[PDB]
């Protein structure tokens, strides 16, 4: 069972003017079915894709006993 | 007042250090747009009258604009919910799967010809007629050899079918021992029924469903029920089958139900995926000390064990007709299988 | 699920039974070929053999003759029931908060990836130093 | 047990002969509570007593038991009416000065401690839960009880449809009712059947029929040992921290004895007090009446020492304990504080542990083995 | 916590379960500690009005308490104080583990058939009798047929004659179906036979004149042999021969095979076997402890300090704290929860007995005509 529940993320510098344009893409492209559209394709499916061998013996054995009992 | 969110946020307090009072929303839900007026538990944060909103909001893109959420803590989606359905099967029971079978039909394929064959040192008719009756408890007339090494190649042939008769006990009492679909609903009333599905449209749910799939949102308008007990109530009866909301809230509903008979739709299926927060003042300067006190809370032990106290409901999810009619697909190969021997044995002699 | 000594017992029963059977109506007021062909199927349950008991000590003869399978017979289907009822720890599969994960003696050796995160997560978690 | 109509109260003989002990113990009758109590003259035996009459030997002292007034423990219980608070029952009794020794169950914890000492205990214990068992009955089936009924008129009928045409066919290509005794004969796997298929098209479908034969059987053999193996309801209260004890739900009720030590284990808790909250309306003057309510399915659970739950589910084969300890504490002789006894008492308790004698203690007044 | 050691020290570091409960006290008692392991001795022994070992120093002012594996009994309190016990701990006996035709099911099936026996007889005889063999030979396939076996026999003739039996036909095979499915059932409620029941059993009692002698033994210089000394002296006197040096060097032995019992303590040997690789050993009765006598911390005679740690041991009940220390520290990995000679045997034994019922019936034909 799982046992440390964390996503993952884009990491920038603190000072980094890009970080409120990126988070809204992410929230606008999680929604739209983007998500599910590159989940689907990349990760999602990915498919992997004695006594018996005796018997030979027996039949000798048999033979034997035939040949034994032919000439008895 | 107590809960989940609660115990949140008087361990918040501890670490950080600061006094609060508790401001219960007059104005209806968490919030929506009115073409310029927020309401709701996000429209008293955007006017400068709280600092803080804590409680079920969920994060999205039009709210996110406008304030500031913390990191997320709860997982949350789409969901729908729908009744639980009224086998345990094995084809031709399968001992090692069609292994074994291509075993005893050739070892009793070779074997007739080599005790024919014998026959002719002391019988193409007595020798296989005599083979497959031994091997499947007799009960038919067949000639018995009056030789001593015919009598004794027969003789081990009936120790091998019992043995197989009891192994094939096991398999069957090995599956006990050992010891669901939803291929309907996935049509817009292109299903042959009216199909009802209906939400609780004020939240981000309506939003969402709102811009993809306008045809959807402009029928589920029949269906507008005003609470969550009562769309449940409607469920059981038949009314509805179909309840679509958040899948923290559906999921923890039908795992508390008796019986076991609300199991959500798949094996816990979410579409969107946004996580819960804490709304902020979008200028509160708070958002950085909660952001390290919470990913403190999800680090080791202490999230991990609240919801263990709050969310841990009961009652989750878990010889027929077709069983013994599996064999009856070779049933209807039999009669077909003789007519043709028939036909060939007919053309053996007239052509 | 099966002992040759064992084996050994119910395989010689056979013989010793059926000698001591043909040769229990010669006093009475059977051919040793008999007494090898009807005997030894009946006991491993074959249409093998011919001829029935004839003396009124051969009819007693079969009751315990014949009462040897099926008291015995059903003593494979369970024997071998036993079994299938065993499915051995292999699948003990145990994880989270469990003796075998704080189980230090060269036993799992398990690894994880160098850096990462979840060698941070074991390093702050003082109740798990050793591991 | 009440007294007989003189002022002794009866004789009798235990499983080897020797004569069970007894002691005549004073204390009020029909306690009734809203009625005046009277006192009259009892009899008391037991464990206890047992116990009791060794000591008073070892160490040369007299007594003279008497009951208590009210039929509860010790507990703090503070009150508006008086200052802060003050002890009722068998430990307010204690200091008093109406009782210079206590011998009965009586379990060790913090609070009892700060006044009055302990001695060591006799034998150890925990709590555990006492549920109703459930149904005797096996549900023990019988003939044409596994498998569809309706779909055995079906396999009436598959005989009957291999029984028409299997003569029929040996008329056009080459009787009717002289056929269906081969055909029904050898499901029956009896020697009735005589009459060996000459056609091709019959002696393969013969064979082939044969298949069919021994499967049903084998199958059924496995659904009659399907009747004896899946019987579980699954219907285990898993220790104290089951989620159906913290979610106070009505369909089930808990209860457990006032003013015990188990009252004060979930009060002084500062998380507990949520559940037993809506629990504590629900409770009861003793634990000799919450037995018979279970028994009567008026209750779902109860909470109390191993020590007496176990034994009352040995003699009686109507209830099942489940759960696992959780508060472990064993009982002991109860005295006031600089009393000069405790030394000695102490001795002889440890010194009786070594010498077996509360072995044969536990195997006369405990261990019945009834309806194992 | 630094654990230092005498004989020049040697600096080394001590933890568990004893240490842990030690270092919550201390956090209110408000005191410290030196602690340090004891080098000449352990657990004690009064030898000759002296005494030793880890009590053999509170006595003689040395170390003022003593915390670990101590056992409470009357000969230490009188020397020596002793807290509120925090564990049980009594006394057992380890061993490993072990390698009837009528016992599926009872005695009460087979008071059944027998009447079928007559019924199936009779009713034969009485249809064939009205149409008009029966006794000599009409009795074989009747019993036969219970049997499902291919012996070569006669088949009456008649349009209805075998109309019936082919409905006695199919009574058998679920009788059987039904006879077979029950076996099973008793290997799921399959029990321990076991070979002891306690320190009182005869074995235990009997060092010979009991087949190959029972081999018990344990460690001297603890309670657990001064207990035994002073109640079956003349068997202490016989387990002398069998002792052993330490708790892992004789495990070791069990299964070997020179040892098959171990009478030690009641609340470490539970470790021992559920630490043990398949669970192999199990105790006797299921943790049957026998002489229950608690663990403590030993204080020296007429200390202050005694009536405050025990107030404290007590609040850790309460607080629930204790359930902590023993999942951590005291939880094991397996739970107690192959058909031979011995189990057939008996099936032998009426098959045997039956044999002779055969011998009996021919002395009947001598007095058939002559008498
Ligand atoms: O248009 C079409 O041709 C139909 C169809 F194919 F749409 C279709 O039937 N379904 N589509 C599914 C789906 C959605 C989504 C969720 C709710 C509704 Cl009402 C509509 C759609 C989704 C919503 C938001 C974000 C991601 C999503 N990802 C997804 O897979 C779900 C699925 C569905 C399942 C149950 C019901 Cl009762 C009704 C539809
Ligand atoms: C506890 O037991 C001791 C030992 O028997 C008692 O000590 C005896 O007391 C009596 C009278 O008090 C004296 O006559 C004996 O000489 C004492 N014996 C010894 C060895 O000292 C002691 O009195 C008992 N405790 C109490 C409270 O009576
Ligand atoms: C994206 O970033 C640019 C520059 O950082 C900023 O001017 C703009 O407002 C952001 N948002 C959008 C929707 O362009
Ligand atoms: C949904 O929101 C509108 C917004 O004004 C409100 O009037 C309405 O009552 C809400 N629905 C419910 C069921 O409260
Ligand atoms: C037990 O004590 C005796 C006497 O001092 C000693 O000879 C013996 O070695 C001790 N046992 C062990 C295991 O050290
Ligand atoms: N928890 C959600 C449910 C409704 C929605 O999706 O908005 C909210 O109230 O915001
Ligand atoms: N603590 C006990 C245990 C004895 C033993 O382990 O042998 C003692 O020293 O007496």
């Amino acid at each position: 069972e799982l046992f440390f529940r964390s996503g993952f993320g884009i990491g920038m510098r603190k000072d980094s003017p890009w970080k409120q344009n990126v988070s809204l893409s992410i929230l606008k492209s999680h929604e739209n079915g983007f998500m599910e559209d590159l989940d689907k394709t990349w990760v999602r499916y990915q498919e992997c894709d004695g006594v018996f061998m005796l018997v030979a013996g027996g039949i000798v054995a048999g033979i034997f006993l035939i040949f034994i009992e032919i000439a008895y | 007042c107590k809960g989940f969110c609660i115990d949140i946020l008087k361990r918040l307090a501890h670490t950080i250090g600061f006094s609060y009072d508790l401001y219960l929303v007059t104005n209806g839900k968490h919030g929506k747009k009115i073409d310029g007026v927020w309401n709701g538990m996000i429209g008293e944060v955007f006017y400068q009258r709280a600092d803080m909103a804590i409680g079920s909001l969920t994060i999205n893109e039009e709210r996110s604009e406008i304030v500031d959420f913390s990191v997320p803590f709860v997982e949350t989606g789409i969901s729908v919910m729908v009744a639980r359905s009224n086998v345990s099967p094995s084809a031709f029971l399968e001992p090692y799967s069609p292994a074994v079978w291509v075993m005893m039909f050739v070892m009793c394929l070779t074997v007739v010809a080599v005790t024919v064959f014998i026959f002719e040192y002391l019988t193409i008719g007595k020798s296989i007629w005599l083979l497959w009756a031994l091997v499947f408890n007799n009960s038919v007339p067949v000639e018995n050899p009056r030789g001593t090494t015919s009598k004794i190649m027969v003789l081990v042939w009936a120790f091998f079918a019992v043995i197989f008769l009891a192994s094939y006990t096991a398999n069957l009492a090995a599956f006990m021992i050992q010891e669901l679909s939803d291929r309907k609903f996935q049509r817009p009333q292109e299903q042959y029924p009216p199909l009802k599905f209906g939400t609780v449209p004020n939240g981000s749910t309506e939003k969402n469903i709102r811009s993809n799939y306008p045809d959807m949102h402009s029928y589920m308008v029949r269906y507008n029920q005003p609470r969550v007990e009562e769309a449940l109530t409607q469920l059981k009866a038949g009314k509805l089958d179909a309840f679509i909301y958040d899948a923290a809230v559906l999921n923890y509903m039908a795992r508390k139900d008796e019986g076991c008979k609300l199991v959500t739709i798949g094996s816990g299926k979410v579409f969107a995926t946004t996580g819960y927060g804490i709304a902020l003042h979008k200028g509160s300067r708070w958002k950085r000390p909660i952001d390290l006190a919470l990913l403190q809370f999800l680090g080791d032990d202490e999230i991990e064990m609240l919801e263990r106290l709050w969310l841990s409901g009961i009652c989750h999810n878990d010889l027929d007709i077709d069983n013994m009619a599996g064999v009856f697909y070779m049933l209807l190969v039999a009669m077909g299988l003789s007519l043709l021997v028939f036909a060939w044995e007919h053309l053996v002699y007239w052509r | 699920p099966f002992q040759s000594t064992l084996w050994l017992l119910v395989g010689l029963s056979v013989h010793v039974v059926a000698v001591m059977l043909y040769l229990l109506d010669r006093f009475s007021p059977l051919t040793l070929s008999s007494a090898m062909w009807f005997s030894w199927g009946v006991l491993l349950n074959s249409g093998i053999g011919e001829g029935a008991p004839r003396s009124f000590s051969a009819r007693i003869l079969g009751m315990v003759w014949a009462g040897f399978a099926m008291i015995i017979v059903a003593s494979y289907t369970a024997n071998l029931a036993a079994f299938l009822v065993l499915d051995r720890p292999e699948e003990r599969i145990t994880g989270i908060n469990d003796p075998r994960l704080r189980n230090p003696s060269d036993k799992f050796i398990y690894a994880t990836v160098k850096q990462s995160s979840v060698d941070i997560y074991f390093r702050r978690q003082v109740e798990l130093s050793t591991m | 047990k009440p007294t007989l109509s003189d002022g002794t109260c009866k004789e009798e003989f235990t499983v080897n002969g020797d004569p069970v002990k007894k002691v005549i113990c004073t204390g009020p009758n029909d306690t009734s509570p809203g009625s005046p109590r009277h006192t009259v003259p009892q009899c008391c035996y037991g464990f206890c007593i047992d116990l009791l009459i060794k000591l008073a030997r070892t160490m040369n002292f007299t007594y003279e038991v008497h009951l208590v007034a009210d039929g509860k423990f010790g507990t703090q219980e503070r009150v508006n009416n008086s200052n802060k608070k003050e002890w009722n029952g068998m430990m307010g009794e204690l200091l008093s000065g109406q009782a210079d020794m206590i011998v009965a169950p009586l379990t060790i914890n913090n609070e009892r401690a700060q006044y009055i000492e302990f001695s060591k205990p006799f034998k150890y214990q925990g709590l555990t839960i006492l549920v109703k068992k459930e149904i005797p009955r096996s549900t023990l089936d019988s003939f044409m009880q596994p498998f569809q009924s309706t779909l055995w008129l079906l396999v009436g009928l598959s005989v009957h449809v291999v029984a028409v045409m299997l003569y029929l066919l040996d008329r056009f290509s080459p009787t009717l009712s002289s056929a269906m005794w081969f055909s029904w004969g050898v499901l029956l796997n009896s020697g009735i059947g005589e009459g060996a298929p000459r056609s091709f098209s019959a002696r393969i479908l013969g064979m082939v029929w044969a298949g069919f034969a021994m499967i049903i059987v084998a199958s059924y053999t496995a659904n009659l040992a399907a009747f004896l193996v899946l019987d579980r309801p699954e219907e285990r209260i898993t220790g104290i921290n089951d989620p159906r004890l913290r979610n106070p739900s009505d369909k089930f009720i808990y209860a457990t004895v006032k003013q015990s030590s188990v009252d004060i284990y979930f009060r002084r808790q500062v998380e507990l007090s949520t559940m037993y909250r809506h629990m504590e309306k629900h409770n009861y003057e003793s634990a000799a009446e919450a037995i018979q309510a279970v028994r009567d399915n008026k209750l779902h659970a109860f909470i109390w020492d191993s020590a007496v739950l176990e034994f009352e589910a040995s003699q009686k084969c109507d209830l099942v304990t489940t759960g696992e300890l959780f508060f472990r504490s064993g009982f002991g002789i109860g005295m006031r504080k600089d009393s000069p006894w405790k030394q000695n008492v102490s001795l002889s308790i440890l010194k009786s542990h070594e010498n077996g004698f509360m072995e044969d203690l536990d195997k006369t007044w405990v261990r019945y083995q009834e309806c194992d | 916590v630094p654990c230092q050691k005498r004989i020049g020290y040697i600096k080394k570091c001590c933890k568990g379960f004893c240490i842990d409960i030690l270092k919550k006290i201390s956090k209110s008692v408000k005191f410290t500690y030196d602690l340090y392991l004891v080098t000449n001795g352990k657990h004690g022994k009064k030898i000759n009005g002296t005494w030793n070992g880890m009590i053999g120093e509170v006595v003689m002012k040395r170390a003022y308490m003593a915390v670990g594996s101590l056992t409470i009994n009357e000969e230490r309190s009188e020397v020596v104080d002793f807290s509120v016990p925090f564990i049980e701990t009594g006394i057992s006996v380890m061993v490993s583990r072990s390698n009837a035709f009528l016992e599926p099911f009872s005695a009460d099936v087979w008071v059944m058939m027998f009447v079928m026996l007559l019924i199936v007889s009779a009713v034969a005889v009485f249809v064939f009798e009205y149409f008009s063999f029966t006794i000599g030979k009409a009795i074989w396939l009747l019993w036969g047929l219970v049997f499902n076996n291919s012996v070569p026999v006669q088949n009456p003739k008649g349009t209805t004659s075998k109309i019936m039996v082919s409905v006695w036909a199919f009574f058998a095979v679920i009788f059987l179906a039904s006879y077979t499915a029950n076996l099973a059932a008793f290997m799921i409620q399959e029990e321990y036979v076991d070979q002891v029941s306690g320190l009182s059993d005869k074995k235990f009692q009997r060092p010979n004149d009991f087949s190959p002698p029972f081999r018990f033994g344990t460690v001297p210089n603890g309670s657990t042999e001064r207990n035994i000394r002073n109640n079956y002296a003349e068997m202490h006197a016989y387990m002398g021969k069998f002792n052993q040096r330490g708790v892992d060097d004789a495990l070791l032995s069990l299964k070997t095979g020179k040892l098959d019992a171990f009478i030690y303590d009641a609340a470490v040997l539970n470790y021992m076997a559920g630490r043990d690789e398949g669970c192999k050993l199990v105790t006797i009765g299921s943790g049957k402890v026998f002489a229950s006598t608690g663990y403590g911390i030993a204080i020296q005679k007429d200390s202050g300090w005694k009536r405050q740690v025990d107030l404290a041991i007590l609040q850790l009940f309460g607080d629930g704290e204790m359930e902590e220390l023993e999942a951590l520290w005291l939880t094991g990995i397996c739970h107690n929860e192959q058909l031979d000679i011995d189990n057939m045997a008996g099936v032998f034994y009426m098959l045997g007995a039956a044999m002779a019922l055969s011998l009996i019936t021919f002395i009947s034909e001598h007095l058939f005509y002559w008498q």
